[PDB]
């Protein structure tokens, strides 16, 4: 069935059709891919990513369907999702500036598996992978803040104060423009710990 | 008929920090552009950027600005929490 | 208009042989060298073939039609860029024997004073070549021609990211540092400062500074060295490597001797390059000097021996830097006591009683 | 003659000058430096006196 | 007294009119001005410039202008530009001029990169063996008045897609740990029309090229359709559509129609020109006066 998806994609590959129709057809194939279970699901999804990252696909199409493709991923089991996240990140890389949001989204999701499974370092390192100030796209104050804070918290858990202090320092400058109170309270609690862990007791 | 191709094409680019927004808040001037303290002082004006202090954070502000603040209160006013130096710019 | 020159040119770009080509390259020129650029790019391509196959008297002869389009309808500002591109390619592809003549024939055309930068850049290239070739006489000749400018390298013109006058001062400083006479270097440096105000941003300003900083360190005017090396580093970033690595040792050294107001790293100098272990030692060494802790300083000197010790300039002061740390450490220490023993302070500093005794005497005076 | 200025400015300073003045005028000066270099005997005498090297200094001095 | 006091009022007017004037000389015209003609013009300019109290406004306007003129490559006399900065350096002080110089030096770095890429042709490629000529200029963000942020999150059309990806891959080799962020707003390319009976090569902005490729699939295309395809702000799209409509590369359903979002935009098969290798760029003509106006209000 994964092989059949590959066939169907190859055949649409050289098409120059209308956005709404062409995207509707890939969407049908995507739905086909998601209802597979086992090795077929993983394979068809990998095959789907290989087709999206091909240079014969329009960027309009690829950005849309790749948003679509991301939201179906957390719903899959952890092993499948993790594998796919890694593959998709390697494959998106040549046009990374065009799928920046999708890279970010995948990485929040990829980090969330690593956090659950108590593999702190990869979860932090994954989040570090998300561009927030150096990209084309400049995300809302809170998103960026959430990413810096999550990164800092994860380093504190792994007993590494130096990395933590770097990202918690980057978090502080957003904290004041943040207009969610809870997130600002998390920030302070986390900072207090970062000082704690740095043997900077008096502060 | 209506077929196309391109050898070589890009769009002009930039590369930036590692600064957030509002022109690096501790002065109203850009990180590359000279602060209040630097421009008013003038005795030697460096060929690229003058004197920028990089933080542990990797977000930077003027040296003179944090330095004037440091005398009364060791703490950095925007961070509101303590600042140690780490890294030097270009 | 442009349409005929484009077809004629695309047809000349074939043949793939210098024969049958010459007539095809010619015809774009025949229409008029107005724009001139179709005619220029055509002409450039024949030079490329000519150094590869053919024969060099043939190459030189084709080159001379662009040299004489300089008073024609081909713009100044294009012709200079066009020239920089070809000259750079030819320098890499072939040796000095042949290469020298190309520069010489370019200079021939340029006589008339509307050819400032264009004359300067080529004249410079002859200069670099001559020292390599081991020529003394013609090297003098160029330099006297360059000398005539007072502040200047441009009429008001564009490219003057070198200088005329200052290059001569730089080459002279490069000779006088290898010959090693301290005196002349000091006079050369003061005499070069007067010119500096109307210069823009060049490489030449850091090179001249670099010698001045070293002479200042020898003098006792550690502070004049710090600022000249600091001021130099920015331009050294624009050109880039390898000198940034060596300059960075001269900068850290100078900053320590002032006693103190340390900034080789809350100012700006190297942000991604500092991570390499070569420059890394210096950062750690400076951190040990600012806290004024003896045990760390000595650990770095032993561990990463080569990266500090191999350079002779920095190596010379090192004894003084050791004394400097120990002297500051002594003034901190002294304060809880009113009776402190000499073998106790010698043991704490990590040296014998006699050098401490000698330090104390000089310290009280 | 230029030999005698080095001698005169050195020995004539050392007698009457205190420490602050010695460092500021004879040592830190670019001008005197050609003269100090011209004969090392005058120069060694100044430093040796300053360092509390009186035993080496007086020996060169006699 | 006389230089300061004359018929136009506010003070800010004075650097702007002076800026526009410098820019009017500095950009290449129909045939351009010879060497040294500009240098005499400039000399008179430096005395008037001294009298200005609000030099800050000048410095900023002249900075943006120097940036546009360098990026477009529409500078008549590079010598004139330098001459203007060199004249300012004596009067002002060294500092004033440092940023203008820092963007100039930065071009030399960019120039050398452009060549790196151009040399990359000689090596085994077969995707670098196709259409149109090169442009790039990788620069520093705070060393030029150019702010980045989202330009508009432009999709970038298919045609243009290859060649950006190859250079994006190349570029990580040069500098590791740095990301390229595109200024779609300044870029200009070319389009060739095979839908006209007399071929013309239009010099177009990338947005106009984006709006132009859509016509290939369906002859006349709605405003709602371009918004999806091109992926650009409705405001930024109005200015581009407007320009594209003003010259008759694109034409409305009838002989005369107003520029609205409720009408599809059909391709014109009756476009004529008085020059072959026509140009239209370079954003809207209106934007420069509007920027000046809007800026003044700010």
């Amino acid at each position: 069935m994964a092989a059949a998806v590959r066939q169907d994609l190859a055949q649409l590959m050289n098409s120059s059709g209308s956005h709404k129709d062409l995207a509707g057809k890939y969407r049908q194939i995507l739905e086909k891919a998601i209802q597979l279970s086992g090795a077929e699901q993983l394979e068809a999804l990998k095959a789907f990513v290989e087709a999206m990252v091909n240079e014969n696909v329009s960027l309009v199409i690829s950005r849309q369907l790749l948003t679509d493709f991301c939201t179906h991923l957390p719903n899959l089991p952890d092993s499948t999702a993790k594998e796919i996240y890694h593959f998709t990140l390697e494959k998106i890389q040549p046009r990374v500036i065009s799928f920046e949001e999708q890279v970010a989204s995948i990485r929040q999701h990829l980090a969330s598996i690593y956090e659950k499974e108590e593999d702190w370092r990869n979860a932090a390192q994954v989040l570090v992978g998300i561009p927030l100030e150096t990209g084309q796209k400049q995300y809302n104050v809170d998103y960026k803040l959430e990413t810096y804070l999550k990164i800092a918290r994860l380093y504190l858990e792994d007993d590494d104060p130096v990395q933590a202090e770097a990202y918690i320092n980057r978090a502080s400058l957003l904290q004041n423009e943040s207009t969610n109170e809870q997130l600002q309270i998390h920030y302070k609690v986390c900072y207090a710990r970062v000082l704690d862990y740095r043997r900077k007791f008096i502060e | 008929k209506k077929r196309f191709e391109v050898k070589k094409w890009n769009a002009v680019a930039l590369w930036a920090w590692d600064i957030v927004v509002d022109n690096c808040a501790i002065c109203r001037n850009h990180i590359m552009d000279l602060c209040i303290e630097c421009q008013a002082n003038q005795a030697s004006a460096t060929s690229e950027e003058c004197t920028v202090a990089w933080g542990v954070c990797n977000h930077a502000f003027h040296f003179h600005c944090i330095s004037r603040w440091l005398k009364t209160r060791q703490v950095c006013p925007l961070d509101n929490r303590e600042w140690e130096f780490q890294k030097y710019g270009h | 208009v442009d349409l005929e020159n484009q077809y004629y040119n695309s047809k000349a770009l074939k043949e793939d042989d210098p024969k049958a080509a010459l007539s095809s390259f010619q015809k774009v020129l025949e229409l008029e060298g107005e724009k001139g650029e179709w005619g220029f790019k055509a002409l450039k391509q024949m030079i490329k073939i000519n150094f590869k196959l053919t024969n060099f008297p043939e190459m030189m002869n084709r080159y001379k039609q662009l040299l004489t389009y300089i008073r024609s309808a081909v713009t100044r500002n294009y012709s200079e860029k066009s020239i920089n591109s070809i000259l750079d390619y030819i320098s890499t592809s072939k040796q000095m024997d042949l290469l020298q003549e190309f520069y010489e024939t370019t200079l021939e055309a340029l006589k008339d004073a509307k050819n400032d930068r264009l004359w300067f850049k080529t004249n410079t290239k002859l200069g670099k070549l001559y020292l390599e070739r081991e020529e003394y006489g013609k090297l003098q000749k160029i330099l006297r021609q360059l000398h005539q400018s007072c502040q200047t390298d441009d009429g008001e013109d564009d490219l003057k990211k070198g200088t005329q006058l200052l290059e001569i001062y730089a080459l002279e400083i490069q000779m006088y540092t290898a010959q090693k006479n301290n005196k002349k270097l000091k006079a050369l440096y003061e005499q070069s400062l007067h010119i500096k105000s109307a210069i823009p941003h060049p490489l030449i300003m850091g090179v001249i500074r670099e010698c001045g900083g070293k002479m200042h360190l020898r003098e006792g005017e550690f502070e004049k060295a710090h600022t000249d090396f600091f001021e130099a580093f920015k331009n050294y970033d624009e050109s880039g490597s390898p000198r940034r690595t060596t300059c960075l040792k001269y900068l850290v050294l100078a900053n320590m001797l002032m006693k103190s107001g340390i900034n080789p790293f809350d100012s700006q100098e190297a942000k991604p390059y500092k991570n390499d272990p070569e420059i890394l030692a210096m950062t750690n060494l400076v951190s040990a000097y600012q806290n004024n802790d003896i045990t760390e300083f000595e650990k770095i000197l032993k561990t990463n021996h080569s990266n500090i010790m191999d350079d002779p300039f920095i190596r010379e002061h090192i004894e003084e830097l050791l004394r400097n740390i120990r002297t500051q450490v002594l003034i901190k220490l002294i304060k809880p006591y009113t009776r402190i023993h000499i073998p106790f302070i010698s043991k704490e500093l990590n040296i014998d009683v006699a050098d401490v005794e000698s330090l104390l005497v000089q310290c009280i005076l | 003659s230029p030999s005698n200025v080095a001698i005169y400015g050195g020995l004539c300073a050392l007698a009457t000058f205190d420490r602050q003045e010695l460092q500021r005028n004879v040592i830190s000066s670019s001008s005197f430096k050609l003269f100090l270099e011209l004969e090392p005997q005058v120069r060694d005498i100044i430093f040796k006196f300053y360092e509390s090297k009186y035993a080496s200094c007086l020996k060169m001095l006699d | 007294s006389v230089v300061n006091y004359r018929e136009p009022k506010s003070v800010c007017k004075a650097p702007e009119l002076l800026a526009k004037y410098c820019d009017n000389l500095l950009k290449k015209s129909a045939k351009g001005m010879t060497e040294n003609e500009v240098e005499d013009r400039l000399t008179s300019f430096i005395t008037v410039f001294k009298y200005i109290d609000d030099k800050d406004v000048f410095q900023k306007f002249y900075a943006r202008m120097l940036a546009k003129r360098l990026i477009h490559g529409l500078s008549m006399s590079m010598d004139s530009e330098e001459a203007m900065i060199n004249k300012l350096k004596q009067a002002c002080g060294y500092e004033f001029t440092s940023k203008l110089h820092r963007m100039y030096t930065d071009m030399s770095v960019s120039a050398d990169l452009n060549n790196k890429f151009n040399n990359f042709i000689k090596n085994q490629d077969t995707v670098i063996d196709l259409g149109i000529s090169f442009q790039i200029y990788v620069l520093q963000a705070g060393a030029w008045p150019l702010t980045q942020a989202p330009s508009s999150t432009f999709a970038i059309p298919q045609e243009l897609e290859k060649s950006v990806q190859m250079f994006e891959l190349f570029y990580s080799q040069h500098f590791s740990g740095r990301k390229l962020t595109w200024l779609h707003y300044l870029c200009t390319g070319e389009v060739k029309m095979n839908y006209l009976g007399k071929p013309y090569v239009a010099m177009v902005t990338t947005y106009q090229m984006a709006v132009l490729l859509a016509f290939n699939n369906s002859e006349t295309v709605s405003y709602k359709e371009l918004q999806d395809s091109t992926q650009m702000n409705e405001k930024e799209l109005t200015k581009t559509i407007k320009s594209l409509l003003d010259v008759k590369m694109i034409n409305h359903d009838s002989e005369k129609e107003d520029i609205d979002a409720e009408s599809s935009f059909s391709l014109n098969m009756n476009f004529s020109s008085k020059r072959t290798k026509f140009k239209i760029t370079t954003s809207m003509q209106k934007d420069t006066p509007q920027e000046m106006e809007q800026t003044r209000s700010a």
